[PDB]
DNA sequence: CAGGATGTATGCACGTGACCCGTGCCTGGAGACTAGGGAGTAATCCCCTTGGCGGTTAAAACGCGGGGGACAGCGCGTACGTGCGTTTAAGCGGTGCTAGAGCTGTCTACGACCAATTGAGCGGCCTGCAGACCGGGATTCTCC
DNA sequence: GGAGAATCCCGGTCTGCAGGCCGCTCAATTGGTCGTAGACAGCTCTAGCACCGCTTAAACGCACGTACGCGCTGTCCCCCGCGTTTTAACCGCCAAGGGGATTACTCCCTAGTCTCCAGGCACGGGTCACGTGCATACATCCTG
């Protein structure tokens, strides 16, 4: 029997946002949540997009516009850019 | 000459009756392109997406109205001024 | 170049538009009010209808593009497509 | 952007924590789409990184204002609330244990 | 607006009375029994050789 | 253009019709000679065929 | 069952097509796999509502002496029931136009 | 060039329910825009209820689930007879 | 068990009217306040037992409850999901 | 001496706006539950995770509901909030 | 009271837009068949829930005094409603030009799919630390 | 300015939970083939845009009066703070068993393929309903 979470990643984020700092099993079970919720909405504003169009593949220009539709102001710059830095380190070299 | 407000029964009553939009179409393409070219220059509207958008902006309008008349009756007026559309905007959360 | 049609909101028009509410008396200060809410309600639907037409790499705003915006905020339209 | 660390884990390849493997895996078993591209999970997990790293970021700040080592639900109630563009991405959003924000309106003083 | 609006109901009217005669002389010629839908033209066609007949 | 053609197709169906009227007016005794409406036309053909 | 016209609609006894539905249902991956009475049990439910609005349209189009069911008869058909009005409360309807409803306070 | 519509059903459908009444085009729209709406909802929470409990298949018990969780009061129990008794009178032959 | 609404007491409603920042509470609200809780407690409870009748169980999990509240609008952080 | 109407109050106001407490008695807030549920289905048993899920949203709803109430009151130029005010809440936020 | 000028009610002829019917054509749906996987069933185990018990305690209920707030009435002055004449821009029909949406046809680059190899990370365990809790005192807010 | 109660700071105590380590299974990665989805070039034609003149309704500016909104006052009732008493939650503990979780096995239904035909679509033709303007007949007011 096994079950997975993001509790690990969460772990190395906080401990690269602040180094000294812990994380109650609560706020873990939050921050996982909360993983689960925002993975939702991209992938089924991607879903829509992708059969809004005539278009069989999620692919990075799908999850950009979802990412534009569904992020707020600032945090959509951000995080645009955060993705289109990861694809392009990905696909570099 | 009417007792005041006489007149405003006879309006509302005409235009919950009818069914045409209340805002004039010409402005309110330049208004929508207007809005438009903030967000991306050189777009083209299609005729129906700007009649979508009138008939939900005017629709939201009314439904905002609506409840802007609650508050101002719970605040036992008859008049309905900013503070009771920003009260529903505040309830409703926009 | 299209500046200020805001203004073209006019006091009848949204005394109209409050009668049909089932408003009966309207403070001078609403017209005022209402462009600012009537300006942040149209902003955020155009800035998805043009989203959606920027991914679907067109220049032409649909009424499908707002349908869809608006079916996206829960303010679901019938009549101009599904 | 930074240089190339070689690795087999797509993650480490793309300079993530998060899993690129899990997220290609539940972009596929979800039913989201026939086909899912191999720069998709790329990008939906540095976004899901970021912002794991913004709410971390804002709740270890309240928990040194709590003067608290630990992130407890309190901290990331109070670090939502009070960032306006969280609190629009998790306007609808309750959180167990988090409590509410200090509200006193003035009229009542 | 009422008085055009009148008229317009009471030629709309006049106009459902004319229908009801020309359902009449329909029913009453029988090669055009069945035929409910006959058109205007070939239902005085019909009556006037029927008529003569 | 096509509109226009569909209209003159119409004004035509109309004339015949009118045409049409006027024999059946005539083909009936308590008509001829007198002036009446297509109604009272349809009524006295129907009442005319019931006689 | 006494019908069996070989249409898989006219075999369920329904006006909306079958066929129609089943392609829809395994387009937009709403699962792996799709029964064969899935879309017959949901062609029943999309007749059932259709009907019902079509019944209510017709009831408010006669009340104001008109033959034809237009915008408005669907807005009053929805918003004067009390069901349809929690299912459809999110739609703006194209035409529909609004209740014909004042406060009271407002009046004489 | 082509696209299909639900009208000419909500047409019969009209005709069964009031033996006379017509429809306009623009009523007829908005039929269409109300059936692709319900549908969408309805196969939309069968997926969902198809995936939480680990199923591949939606079958008549998620969409009977679904109307349960979508229509309210009546129109939920007369739905849910009227596709059970078309699914019983399918299943017959 | 019948009666078991009154097992929310006034203090419980002042509390959470505190939480709220509620200086005063008329004497009326108590009875509203109960009669809301009930509406918003069988609408979600009556959705868990749907999603736990469907899946032949039982028994109610808190999944049951986070999926009945994710449909009204109102997303739950904390107990999985 | 005796604090002054309202001052206590305000310092539950700020006691229980700090604290993060479960503020319904859990047993009776269980049995509450458990009616309800017999309506739907006779002789459910229920996890005891889902019951403090229920009553953690039940909570979080009514002190969100309070807010509004609150405000409703205050825009009547009142301090005192009743029926009437919970009643505007909820039929503009579309209950 | 009779006739003319005017207003009112009626019937007839015309143009515009919409609807209903019939024809030919193609895509889409059904029928027959197969192979494969998913879901149904039985048997089993363990986890979690249900139920009950005893004692302690905070928390609930109750009554009372009292103060502060909710409510109706009154008068003042303004901002709004209501009506007119002038000005403005919308709405309509018409003409012409062109951007882009929409479609077809060709081809390559991409992800699905598979078998084989491997490590990240999951589950359980041990260990120590930050948190909650208490007692004691001093500092700050509240009521006179 | 004073007396009193609520809140905070400080030190000391014990505990449950966080955090790190080990072995391990299962998901992630690698390498290659195969077929398809999508990118791309090219062409056709509709829908959008710009501009004009004309008629007309809707918005604008103005003057005028009073219903209403606001503030002030007085009144009476209702909710809070408090003390005393009563009630049931909470906690810790135990026991029984039902029902969630898991595996192993079998059978049935669904996905996919190929063939063929029927229902639905786009389009054109014919009929119909409706609104507008003209000619006719009928009723009211003015003159003597």
């Amino acid at each position: 029997s096994r079950k997975e979470s993001y509790s690990i990643y969460v772990y190395k984020v906080l401990k690269q946002v602040h180094p000294d700092t812990g994380i109650s099993s609560k706020a873990m079970g939050i921050m996982n949540s909360f993983v689960n919720d925002i993975f939702e909405r991209i992938a089924g504003e991607a879903s829509r997009l992708a059969h809004y169009n005539k278009r069989s593949t999620i692919t990075s220009r799908e999850i950009q516009t979802a990412v534009r539709l569904l992020l707020p102001g600032e945090l959509a710059k951000h995080a645009v850019s955060e993705g289109t830095k990861a694809v392009t380190k990905y696909t570099s070299a | 000459r009417y007792r005041p407000g006489t007149v405003a029964l006879r309006e509302i009553r005409r235009y919950q009756k009818s069914t045409e939009l209340l805002i004039r179409k010409l402005p309110f393409q330049r208004l929508v392109r207007e809005i438009a070219q903030d967000f991306k220059t050189d777009l083209r509207f299609q005729s129906s997406a700007v009649m979508a958008l009138q008939e939900a902006c005017e629709a939201y309008l009314v439904g905002l109205f609506e409840d802007t008349n609650l508050c101002a009756i719970h605040a036992k007026r008859v008049t309905i001024m900013p503070k009771d559309i920003q009260l529903a905007r505040r309830i409703r959360g926009e | 170049v299209l500046r200020d049609n805001i203004q073209g909101i006019t006091k009848p028009a949204i005394r109209r538009l409050a009668r049909r509410g089932g408003v009966k008396r309207i403070s001078g200060l609403i017209y005022e009010e209402t462009r600012g809410v009537l300006k942040v309600f149209l902003e955020n639907v155009i800035r998805d209808a043009v989203t959606y037409t920027e991914h679907a790499k067109r220049k032409t705003v649909t009424a499908m593009d707002v349908v869809y915006a608006l079916k996206r905020q829960g303010r679901t339209l019938y009549g101009f497509g599904g | 952007g930074k240089a190339r660390a070689k690795a087999k884990t797509r993650s480490s390849r793309a300079g993530l924590q998060f899993p690129v493997g899990r997220v290609h895996r539940l972009l596929r078993k979800g039913n989201y789409s026939e086909r899912v591209g191999a720069g998709a999970p790329v990008y939906l997990a540095a976004v899901l990184e970021y912002l794991t790293a913004e709410i971390l970021e804002l709740a270890g700040n309240a928990a040194r204002d709590n003067k608290k080592t630990r992130i407890i639900p309190r901290h990331l109630q109070l670090a939502i609330r009070n960032d306006e563009e969280l609190n629009k991405l998790l306007g609808r959003v309750t959180i167990a244990q988090g409590g509410v924000l200090p509200n006193i309106q003035a009229v009542l003083l | 607006n009422v008085k055009r609006r009148t008229h317009n109901v009471l030629e709309r009217q006049r106009r459902n009375e004319l229908k009801r005669s020309f359902f009449a002389l329909r029913d009453q010629i029988p090669e055009l029994e069945n035929n409910e839908k006959a058109p205007k033209v070939v239902i005085l066609k019909k009556a006037t050789a029927y008529i003569l007949s | 253009d096509k509109r226009a053609h569909h209209n003159a197709l119409e004004r035509k169906r109309r004339d015949h019709i009118k045409d049409s009227f006027h024999s059946l007016r005539d083909s009936v005794p308590s008509l001829q000679g007198e002036k009446a409406s297509r109604a009272q036309i349809l009524d006295k053909a129907t009442e005319y065929i019931q006689y």
